[PDB]
């Protein structure tokens, strides 16, 4: 049965031809305009990325190769005895657009495990970093330290052909993906625990290797990570973490430097911690209501929060007109595993009245929860109470879609991303000349 | 045969530079010679006619006097002293002339600061006080760093998340810009239980250029500290998070740490020596009166011993540093003076 | 050039001018007697001077290490070490004086007050309470 | 007294903020460009997607730092005593404020940076144990990221500071970062290529002098070279990958440490920060083929053979700049005043006399003129910096000035998070089809 590298070798030439003929026939077609407020407004609305792994359906949520959360919950292969999609199977879907079989996912998990041993200098690196250095910083440092193992950088120095870039980018990505759970758990044990790694199962999967190394054998925890590491794998290419990895990778930096740069973007307060903003808001609410989760008191809090000018975290989106299927997938996990959890009961009571209050308030366009509203409660139930570590888990997941688009970029020979820049003075002179000609 | 005493005085003074603590326990000769040595160090630093001795004399004596339960028999080795007063000279003053080794160290490092409102909008001032800071603290940071440690009572691990929202603002009183000393935001996540926690906020930053105070004879400056509640909650009002005070003690130099926990105690005296804080606060207050005509923005508090073995459980900074409870139990008390020079 | 040094016991020692110039007392003479200095002690001094930080740089003098050769050279009897120190003090051989003191401090550092008295023949005039209070003071000087 | 860099900027940045507000309010709906499908698949080439105030490339006069050409900054910017080279600290003042600092303001800024040059103990330990086979650019980005524990913006954000105070902590982080960059770069050079012994830092020396001295040279001519090198490489618009990446990561409110480390990784890409090293390899290949005969005939022979083989002449030919890069000429003047008979410089000089004509006769190069990368490798090689893998680290030590200057400016004016829209090829097909259908 064909491996992931072999099926991609058969599909990637087709995609390259289709792109080449698509631009050759429609390249001069104008698709958008650039207003002065957009370039001064963070390129909002400007199409500036080609991302094949996932697209946000305004009605059905995120679609991984056209398949929704509901579709991937049924079509994707799973671990034996588990109803949760394996993140390795979605990575196969993101790279090839085709749903793999059971033996293909099982062999991919074994290949990753064979690439999971950290080099000695990386272990000595992480074991000497101080605990007051943020875990996300240790994450990007460890990834960067793996650059000495880069098969693409060494092949580029020897002088390989341009059509062979994808092969070495593929190998570096899988060597890198196999070590992410080990790095994330090594950081967790060193900073927040005693630094002792858990026992390793040779036939373990991606998410299971993360949980066991963190130090838990609970299979419900392993199933939570399989769910978590899947639904956070990819979400278009406009966000800072994905855009950064494509931008750095477009200069032919190895997947290590490209992912490390993306992780630094994910480490930003405005990107990879909406999960934690919700958790802080729930704890502040939980202290005010003194653990009264009735409809009458919760609505009063939501009205007081909205009337004062504040927003309800996790609720509200600019495009998605429906509730995120990633949110409901976590609610289903909670009701199936810990329905009486005090923190989940608070999330549910808010889910039962917040869409009605926000609609009645009339200041939120799409008053529906997203994945970040329900992610923290599940992690808290299994001991992951340190919010500073959540962005590391986000990176362990988002690296799948990041490295998927990176392998596709090298396969089709994507060009370096270089936009045009001006100063405010030169933008003024440009505006003056444009408006003068009318 | 021969003896170490058969050597000249200049040889004894050199040996005291290398092994002072061992020699000062040998006989009365080396103890008195060690005491005389720090008399020369102190007076060559702050002359007998300097304004420092005039303003700190009594409060300094009360600090040294509070140490008598631990060292009175050693202090009374020197008997020719009298109670401090206008007509008693410095070299005859009790609790100073017989305590130059402790007096010198007490003046060479900033003393503790206790929150006198520990048992009492969007920003609320939890505490505002002073301490006396040696003017050259920065140029000696390698061998003698100046840490900033904060003491909190934490009702539980969950309210610990508000520790980063209490702001510690430091600066010279009525001089220079004020800066903020802080820890990483997620050090709260290392707190997993109720207790009294000592959190290291790093080291004292560069508040000025020392060359500005060259040629002016300034040896100390009034260091102002202000703790601001920016938690946007009632965690401090409900006493779920209580600010005990600050110190500048380099606990366990050999094992860098982020915080440590001691068991909750009935009395803040187990951590802070009231007579030491009173000395440091008055010292800094007198300096602010003499060095600036601008009015101090807060009322002059009146700060008003008890050393007991309190086991500390450290969260170390190096991941390879493991726990050693036996070493911690055997160590001397940490709530005693720290003689470093 | 060669200068002659006479010990307290009468023995004359011929020595190069520069090797003698390591003593500031000698370099300030503008045959040299060295009284109360045994012939065997002056022999060790010349030997040390043949084999080999300014004043007012006391921090560098305290930071200076003890040469390995000087360590075994000073691995003599305690009486000889005293007289080597005493002679280095009289002749102002400060580099040798520092080396001798650092070796003596090494014999003292970390030792109990009772052990230092037995090694250096010192009488204890402290009371048991005065030693207990000094011991607490010295604990304040430790890292804890 | 004399205003500090922070005080002057604090007086200037509110004016720039108000000017941007009225500019966008008056002309925000003005279409300044179109987006063609070929541009999205072509790396956004030609699309205005960056607001960079530090420098703009004049197609006729070269790169202009705040309107000042290379000749302008060599005349206006203060210099060290007894030196004619502009100081990189003075350009950073110009990039950030738009004004020329005085000679005392620059010496004050160099002293502040030197005060912040002390490397924390864990960073020194981190670099001393990295393998020598780990590329210096990776060790550079690792050390910069390792300084995140000292970040004052990260700690202040956790405390919930106001949005109007972001720039102050970004400024102090940038100065704390810049002051440590020469120490980091030199520490990598000493460990990887030398005996690991790095000197201490001289308190009164400048930015470039600290770098050369810790690298292991007291030669003041070498110090004068770095003063010029670190100046002309400080900034070059905001479209390049290194500058663009730092703005992107910084727009998510990451500290200057994470923003620069991401920018340094983009600079580590072979398609961005290796132009100087490609020229040096092509020169050494040329030096062996001609057996040190740099005659006009033999150089012309090698150039035509190279152009006929399909390869290009590295460092020659630019898409926008019409004449010789003034950064190239300034490097030529440095070699002529210090080592005119240098064997490797005589090779570069003879190419400068022959290559523009050969490329003009080949007919496939629009602007057959050299750039800064065609002349920097020979100047580095003369003073002993013969390790080409370290050359991108020097680029980063210089480019961080323009990077951190723009980052401080973005925080002062509350710049938005850069979040463009993305589509798949299938969805791009649907969008194009609808446009032409309605056309």
């Amino acid at each position: 049965e064909k491996t992931l590298k072999e099926r991609f070798s058969e599909i990637y030439p087709i995609h390259a031809q289709d792109v080449r003929q698509f631009v050759k026939e429609h390249g001069k077609t104008k698709i958008s305009d650039v207003l002065l407020e957009q370039v001064y407004g963070g390129m909002r609305g400007i199409p500036g990325s080609v991302w094949e792994g996932s697209v946000l359906d305004p009605e059905d949520g995120i679609r991984f190769r056209g398949r929704t959360i509901a579709d991937i919950q049924k079509d994707l292969p799973k671990a034996k005895g588990s109803s949760q999609p394996l993140p390795e199977a979605l990575f196969w879907l993101l790279l090839t657009g085709e749903v793999p079989t059971q033996a293909q996912v099982e062999n991919l998990s074994a290949d990753l495990m064979s690439r999971s041993e950290l080099p000695s200098h990386v272990v000595q690196l992480l074991d000497n970093l101080p605990k007051d250095l943020h875990p996300m910083a240790q994450f990007s440092i460890a990834v960067t330290a793996l650059e000495s193992e880069s098969k693409f950088a060494k092949a580029y120095a020897q002088g390989i052909s341009k059509q062979d870039y994808w092969s070495y980018t593929f190998e570096d990505s899988l060597d890198l993906l196999g070590k992410l759970p080990v790095i994330a758990a090594k950081i967790y044990r060193n900073v927040f625990k005693d630094g002792k790694m858990g026992e390793v199962d040779p036939n373990a999967d991606y998410a299971k290797n993360l949980v066991n190394l963190i130090g838990s054998k609970d299979e419900d925890f392993v199933d939570l990570m399989r769910l978590y590491l899947t639904i956070h794998s990819d979400h278009e290419g406009g966000n800072v973490s994905a855009h950064t990895s494509h931008l750095v990778g477009s200069a032919l930096s190895s997947p290590y430097l490209s992912l490390a740069s993306g992780l630094n973007g994910l480490a930003g307060p405005l990107h990879g911690r909406a999960n934690q903003e919700v958790l802080e808001w729930l704890f502040a609410l939980k202290e005010e209501v003194n653990d009264d989760y009735s409809k009458d008191t919760i609505e009063k809090y939501l009205w007081d929060t909205l009337n004062s000018g504040r927003v309800i975290p996790g609720y509200g989106h600019a495009v998605l007109r429906k509730t995120d299927p990633r949110y409901m997938a976590q609610r289903k996990f909670a009701m199936d595993h810990f329905p009486d959890y005090e923190l989940f009961k608070l999330v549910s009571s808010i889910y039962e009245v917040a869409p009605g209050v926000l609609t009645e308030h009339g200041k939120t366009k799409n008053p529906w929860p997203n994945v970040d509203a329900h992610s923290g409660v599940l992690l808290q139930y299994y001991g992951l109470k340190e919010s500073s570590f959540y962005t590391v888990l986000f990176g362990v997941s988002r690296a799948f879609g990041i490295l998927a688009q990176l392998i596709t970029d090298r396969a089709i020979g994507a060009s370096i991303e270089r936009p045009k820049s001006y100063s405010t003075e030169k933008y003024k002179e440009l505006v003056k000349n444009i408006e003068s000609k009318l | 045969d021969s003896s170490l005493m058969d050597l000249p005085l200049e040889i004894h003074l050199s040996l005291l530079e290398y092994v002072p603590n061992e020699l000062r326990a040998v006989n009365k000769y080396f103890y008195v010679l060690h005491n005389h040595s720090y008399k020369e160090k102190s007076l060559a630093w702050i002359a007998e006619d300097n304004y420092i001795w005039a303003v700190v004399k009594h409060s300094l004596c009360l600090y040294v006097k509070s140490l008598d339960p631990l060292r009175q028999h050693a202090r009374e080795i020197i008997q020719e002293t009298k109670e401090p007063g206008f007509n008693v000279p410095l070299c005859m003053t009790k609790y100073i002339a017989d305590s130059w080794y402790i007096v010198y160290n007490a003046l060479q490092y900033p003393g503790k600061i206790i929150n006198m409102g520990w048992d009492k909008p969007k920003e609320r001032t939890l505490m505002q006080s002073l301490t006396a800071l040696p003017v050259n603290f920065w140029s000696r940071k390698k061998d003698e760093p100046t840490p900033v440690n904060v003491w909190f009572y934490v009702k539980n691990a969950h309210v610990a998340r508000y520790i980063p929202k209490i702001i510690t603002e430091i600066g010279i009183c009525n001089y220079g810009p004020k800066q903020i000393v802080a820890s990483a935001g997620y050090i709260n996540e290392l707190i997993t239980s109720e207790g009294i926690y000592c959190v290291n906020l790093g080291h004292l930053p560069r508040l000025y250029d020392e060359q500005i105070f060259e040629g002016t004879g300034t040896t100390h400056l009034p260091l102002e500290l202000k703790a601001i509640d920016r938690t946007d909650s009632d965690v401090c009002i409900n006493s779920d998070l209580v600010l005990l005070g600050y110190d500048f003690i380099p606990y366990q130099i050999s094992k860098p740490w982020l915080l440590f926990r001691i068991e909750p105690v009935n009395s803040i005296e187990a951590i802070f020596n009231y007579s030491e804080c009173s000395f440091s606060y008055q010292f800094a207050w007198s300096l602010a009166c003499l060095q600036s005509e601008e009015k101090i923005s807060f009322p002059r508090d009146t700060i008003i011993y008890k050393p007991s073995k309190l086991i500390r459980i450290f969260v170390y900074k190096h991941p390879e540093q493991k726990q050693d409870l036996g070493q911690e139990i055997a160590l001397p008390n940490w709530n005693t003076p720290y003689l470093r020079r | 050039s060669n200068v002659v040094l006479v010990s307290g016991e009468g023995e004359r020692f011929t020595v190069d001018k520069k090797i003698a110039e390591r003593s500031l007392l000698l370099k300030n003479y503008l045959v040299m007697p060295v009284p109360n200095v045994r012939s065997s002690v002056l022999q060790k001094v010349i030997e040390w001077a043949e084999h080999h930080p300014d004043e007012d740089d006391d921090d560098s003098r305290k930071s200076a290490p003890v040469d390995s050769w000087d360590r075994e050279f000073l691995k003599v009897d305690q009486e000889m070490l005293y007289e080597i120190i005493l002679a280095a003090n009289y002749l102002n051989i400060k580099p040798l004086l520092d080396a001798g003191c650092k070796v003596v401090a090494e014999m003292i550092r970390g030792r109990s007050p009772e052990e230092i008295r037995r090694t250096f023949n010192i009488v204890n005039d402290f009371t048991p309470e005065e030693e207990a209070a000094i011991r607490r003071e010295n604990e304040w000087a430790e890292d804890r």
